[PDB]
């Protein structure tokens, strides 16, 4: 019941071990490898989206 | 593995396309890359927004409340000590959690206990190892009333026994909100006639902790101090808000005094002075 | 048994742990999850949103809304300095309390490009052009307009499009900067200048208000956590 | 071009010729409660014609020296038609909104407003340990008003434009759905705000969901011959409304 | 993975089918889903009856009896201390087990020991670590008669040695009933002439525990207190019964005093008062 | 001699490790994942079962 | 040996444990299991049975 | 639990250790690596370079 | 697996090829194998340059600074003790790191704490176990000002709690330089007018440590001494330089007094004397 | 997630176990088996390389 994933190392210069022990999900370790983002609902909160080339509400 | 955006090359331009002119009167935040103002080269940028995620930003152990209680005194309320469970009594952890309006996190609690020997006539004792009991109590549970009262028995309640000289205790707590997210902000009353208390306090309902010494009446009082370190994890947060400018006043409201928005310059235009 | 021996590091509590701890109440029936709109998964989504900088913080205008107004008016000849401020997002007295300044005050080492956005809130009949420069250090602060246009600048006109963008690029020796006030890493010196004056026709007021916005570009980053210097408490909040 | 915008909701239509855009909340359009998030079990009433329509609130004036306004918005529509009745007779209510704010001025006028729709805007009191009355956080469609100085009244909301009531930095108050009514280009401002809450269906009297804040940054400056009285008119319309738990009237 | 039942949709009806009318005079409990009274919508309900199972309800550590015994005194019976093994002396664990008539569970015992130094003239001692011996004795085993008697040798009997300053001891006990289930209720006598004792006590037959200090005659008496925490697991239970209303009186019977069935209202019809 | 099964987590949002160590069954952990039920012998304890549509001992 | 280090949480007793403890009397010949009628595997089977409410609780 | 017993050698600090210790600041965004000319991977590359011997060391 | 070079066989030669004659006036270091001067045999040499690598040469634990602080005194600055983080205060670790100009290493820190009881009237105490807190502080962090000041709370900062009687603590530190390599040498100023300080000190910027006793005001002062052992690993080093001849003077410069280049012989030609 | 490599032993007279535990690269052990060298940029730092048989700048 092992899980192997890459460590966090920098660019231009691994495969650790994770075994889930306790019988719950509140004992699972902190998911500190979620790098996902989408600034599409804090920027561009709009209908009729801009083009950046048109004069943008001319 | 997600990188930041690179820099695309640009050149001399004479176009009707205007990245510089935008309409900020629509609430749209402009999206100008530096490749559209001046002639930027090719940059292969390897920055990773790693240590700015909402998991990485809040998953640090932070103190919430110090608890002080002695092992023998004259009054029964200075022995054991209780605490109502809340995160809004220290401005650092509270201010880090008040970026958001609603959050969903599991709590991982760690207690750090220190024992200070008091001053008396007979301090030269041969004291064995102290023992500590931390009984969680759900909302509506029995009220402990002494250090020898029979409500400390824990027929069901979560408890932990620690002996001084080891690693500090640690336990996890799952998501216990009856709604869907811990409301750091609730704009409303308690009574449906829009009366009662105003909070922020109507939706705390977390239960309370209790502390006591398992050892009996010692021949020398020892001041015990236990520190509670919350450590959230598996964090999802929604609908953010700007941080707090003015200083805090209490724990059961949001009240304050007005503070100036920043510190003045005494000039307005920079120069070589 | 099993032959095991401890290492230096056993029996300590560390703030940045990632170790699996047992639950106190097992088999806990977790309440279901709800699709709430406006989810944040990165604070960098928050840091790249426009927000207003208190530029006019001069000798008790901070105890009012007056601090956000940048006044501008018709001049006699040409070419004066309306405002100007250092580029220290976290150590300035101008962008200290803005949202970018708050988030970077929770950090220590940052990098990436910074956008400024200038809404013009004057009348519908007055025009005027404004030189929005950026002078990288090594030299001082440019004292007149002739010294100001030898940096990264932009010449912005006022028309239908009421707001400009000065997108400050990234010109730096190191990859990352420092938030705190220091000497080894200095950034640049924004200085705004009249390209022309403000020509306004009759029966209109002379003076107007420019606003300033701030945000971050696509490659903005922060590196080290710390405590922010804004939390100043004495006792507990009973 | 896209300056002419029309909105039809039921039997009330707003036509503007110098709009800016429509800010759709945090990207999410209003919707009825899908049954993956269902909590209560009895059938709700979705009127959809007598409820999803534009209701006009009171109009306030903007002189040279006015400081701000705030409206609580599940409460300011307490007594506006069958939205008010179906607020009263039920127990749980869920609805989106659609804010529209009319304010017009000529070309020889200048100034700029700021229309921010802040969720869960819990305000601090004027004194530190005083209980706020219900008639100062809201007054229905009667608008409250900020005070630019340090307000020190009894049983009163802390009125300060440089704190926005919550003690936040008011320049940083643009993280929410915001629009700028700069008077040189725009006639109005439109915010389509979906229902953000931690519970799926909530009551509509005990809870103040959000607060619409209009705070002037650029003051209404104009000549010595123009028209002084420039009003501000606000008209909203709920969306995707539904109501759970019919019971006897009143609230207590 | 077992969910609760969902809600099926319903509509306007005019039928001869009557879910509302039933015959409660047959002992049949009616089975009306809320989709048959009013017009209920479609509800996809994800509740799981997880923490209400008979395993989850009883598998919590609960105290049964406190045992107090000193390390030096004047009388040999105040040194070591015994206890006859029974679960019917504390009303919480007993009341949780008296939902049922017969149960089948393995016991997992945990002892928690605290040492209190007594008051004397010479309390300033240099005391080494205490040691404790807990000798299980099956029914009919030898009787320990002193702290130095040679029956404490454990040639066969289960024992455990603990030193103060560690985690508390823990051992498991399998199913030891000679029948098929631990009878929490037995309506009968002991003699076949329907005489003798009436219990509830004829079928206890569990054996007894013993406690002593392994250390010798110290120069200062130390009051020792050990707490026994039973923790059942692998639980199967049959033929339930309603819980107990009146308070308990003793351990060897079921006798009581009559208690009112609830607390009065002083009204009978609710109103706005 | 490993056994892998799912943890207890809520709906709409695992695979821990269990190794049986000691030489008995009284040392095995508490089986806290039995969600099975049947209210057919505490409700409906009857012969001639009801239909809920017929008038139920008419 | 084996490089191991303890965590905060070692040497504590918790009420809701699920940890395997050794037996005191090994190889114990367990008495057989009997099919007793009326088995409860969930208290919710008990909670859904009709029972009479003391409604008229007025002043003794 | 797991039957383990320590060996002579537990709880000591040695200068020549090679044991994995936890980090104090996790997920640390390491600055990138740069190709610097003149890399040493062995001191024996340095020891085999000509260098001048002070032979005439006679009385100041 | 990399061996050293072997010896190839040679013989009597009379050639125009001259390994003995080279041009040292070009900076080229000559490459004469001993198989080109005299008649060397075949040698299968199995030496491995193992314990001379740059990893093996520097990955040893070395002390940097001793920190001394007591648990109760009269002045608040003699209680806790701080230290600014630098490797240039002990000549052994500094001299081993000053072969090179730039290095890139992760630091693995180990603290070794000893407690000495001071002399007083009442030294015969019953003292429990001491506790130590080591709070890392990044550059610009809050300044602790007492042993009871509320800046020791560690809402974000790295800390470690140790209890006397265990193995010493150990934590790792990743590569924290803002450039690309820790500059052991920087020839330049701080101000761009070529003024200010000259270092070697402009590029330290490492932050500082703090030490305190978690225990309260004891009734007897105990002198605590903690030793910090840096241990680099994963080491890459560039552009070397000869070691230092003259002794060191300070930590913030490179200044010295002139030393003779070696020790004299008092002769110049060897003989049987 | 195991890695097996040879121990360091002398010539003419193994296969240990390494498992990467912690979630970073600053916790990985010291790479003390890099025997690689190249004295080509401290000796021969030259253009027009010598032959050792030619008279070497004749």
């Amino acid at each position: 019941g092992a899980q192997v994933s890459t460590q966090k190392t920098g660019a231009h210069e691994i495969h650790y071990t994770n075994i889930n022990y306790y019988k719950d999900a509140a004992s699972n370790s902190a998911n500190r490898q979620d790098f996902t983002q989408d600034p599409g609902k804090f920027t561009e909160p709009v209908k009729d989206i801009m083009v950046k080339s048109l004069p943008a509400l001319n | 593995v997600v990188r930041v955006a690179d820099t695309m090359p640009s050149g001399p331009s004479n176009s009707e396309s205007i990245p510089a002119l935008t309409a900020a009167e629509t609430g749209h935040t402009s999206q100008v890359v530096p490749s559209d103002t001046i002639q930027t080269r090719h940059v292969r940028n390897f920055h990773v927004r790693s240590e700015s995620s909402v998991e990485n930003f809040l998953s640090r152990s932070a103190c919430v409340y110090i608890v002080e209680y002695k092992t023998r005194d004259d009054t029964p309320d200075k022995m054991y000590d209780s605490w109502v469970i809340n995160t809004r009594q220290v401005a650092q952890l509270r201010r880090k959690l008040e970026f958001f309006t609603y959050v969903r996190f599991d709590v991982e609690v760690t207690f750090v206990i220190t024992s200070v020997q008091d001053d008396s006539t007979r301090q030269n004792t041969d004291t064995p190892a102290l023992t500590h009991q931390i009984m969680y109590v759900p909302p509506g549970g029995p009220i402990p009333q002494a250090v020898d009262d029979y409500n400390w028995q824990t027929s069901t309640n979560p408890s932990v026994f620690w002996t001084e000289g080891n690693a500090p205790p640690r336990m996890s707590i799952p998501f216990m909100s009856v709604g869907n997210a811990y409301s750091n902000f609730y704009d409303g009353w308690s009574h449906f006639s829009q009366t009662g208390v105003y909070g922020f306090n109507t939706l705390n309902n977390m239960g309370k902790l209790y502390f006591r010494h398992v050892n009996d009446k010692t021949i020398s009082p020892i001041t015990s101090k236990v520190r509670i370190y919350f450590k959230p994890k598996h964090v999802k947060a929604w609908v953010p808000r700007p941080p707090r400018l003015c200083e805090y006043t209490h724990k059961d409201n949001v009240d304050f005094e007005p503070k100036g928005v920043t510190t003045s310059r005494t000039q307005l235009t920079i120069s070589n002075s | 048994g099993l032959p095991v021996m401890n290492t230096p590091g056993s029996n300590q509590f560390l703030t940045s742990d990632d170790y699996q701890s047992p639950t106190a109440m097992p088999q806990f029936d977790v309440t279901p999850e709800m699709n709430i709109p406006g989810e944040v998964k990165n604070l960098m989504e928050i840091a790249e949103v426009d927000s207003v900088v208190p530029v006019n913080n001069v000798n008790e205008n901070v105890n009012s809304l007056e601090a956000y107004r940048i006044p501008v008016h018709s001049v006699t000849e040409t070419g004066a300095q309306v405002f100007g401020f250092t580029l220290q997002p976290g150590a300035d007295t101008v962008m200290e309390r803005t949202l970018l300044g708050e988030i970077l005050n929770y950090y220590a080492n940052w990098s990436g490009s910074i956008k400024l956005t200038f809404m013009y809130c004057g009348s519908a009949m007055a025009t005027g052009k404004f030189l929005l420069a950026y002078s990288p250090p090594g030299a001082g602060v440019p004292k007149n307009r002739r010294e100001a246009m030898l940096g990264t600048h932009i010449i912005w006109d006022i028309g239908l499009q009421s707001s400009c963008v000065l997108c400050v690029p990234w010109i730096s020796q190191t990859h990352y900067r420092f938030v705190s006030k220091d000497i080894y890493t200095d950034a640049g010196f924004i200085t705004c200048w009249y390209q022309t004056s403000i020509v306004v026709p009759a029966e209109v007021q002379n003076q107007s208000v420019i606003l300033c916005f701030v945000s971050a570009c696509n490659d903005f980053s922060v590196r080290l956590l710390r405590d922010s210097p804004f939390v100043r408490q004495t006792a507990f909040y009973q | 071009s896209d300056r002419v915008r029309s909105i039809t909701l039921g039997n009330s239509t707003i036509t503007t010729q110098e709009s800016a855009n429509v800010v759709v909340g945090y990207g999410v359009w209003p919707d009825y409660l899908s049954d993956e998030e269902a909590t209560a079990e009895d059938q709700p009433t979705q009127p959809d014609v007598a409820t999803c329509r534009f209701y006009t609130l009171d109009s306030v004036s903007w002189m040279k020296e006015s400081q701000g306004w705030w409206w609580k918005f599940p409460d300011a529509l307490r007594d506006m038609g069958l939205f008010g009745q179906n607020m009263q007779y039920h127990y749980l209510g869920r609805s989106g909104y659609t804010i529209h704010v009319q304010c017009n001025a000529s070309k020889f006028h200048q100034g700029c407003l700021l229309v921010v729709c802040v969720p869960e805007a819990e305000m601090g009191a004027a004194n530190i340990n005083e209980k706020i009355n219900r008639e100062h956080l809201s007054n229905g469609e009667v608008a409250n008003t900020f005070s630019g100085t340090k307000s020190s009244n009894t049983n009163d909301v802390q009125q300060a434009v440089f704190n926005a009531g919550m003690g936040v930095a008011v320049g940083n108050l643009t993280i929410f759905p915001h629009q700028w009514i700069n008077l040189r280009t725009n006639n109005c401002a439109t915010i389509v705000m979906p229902y953000i809450n931690s519970v799926p269906m909530d009551n509509m009297f005990r809870h103040y969901n959000f607060t619409l804040m209009i705070i002037p940054f650029a003051k209404l400056d104009y000549a010595a011959g123009s028209s002084t009285y420039i009003p501000i008119t606000v008209t909203v319309a709920p969306m995707c409304a539904e109501y759970n738990g019919l019971r006897l009237a009143g609230h207590q």
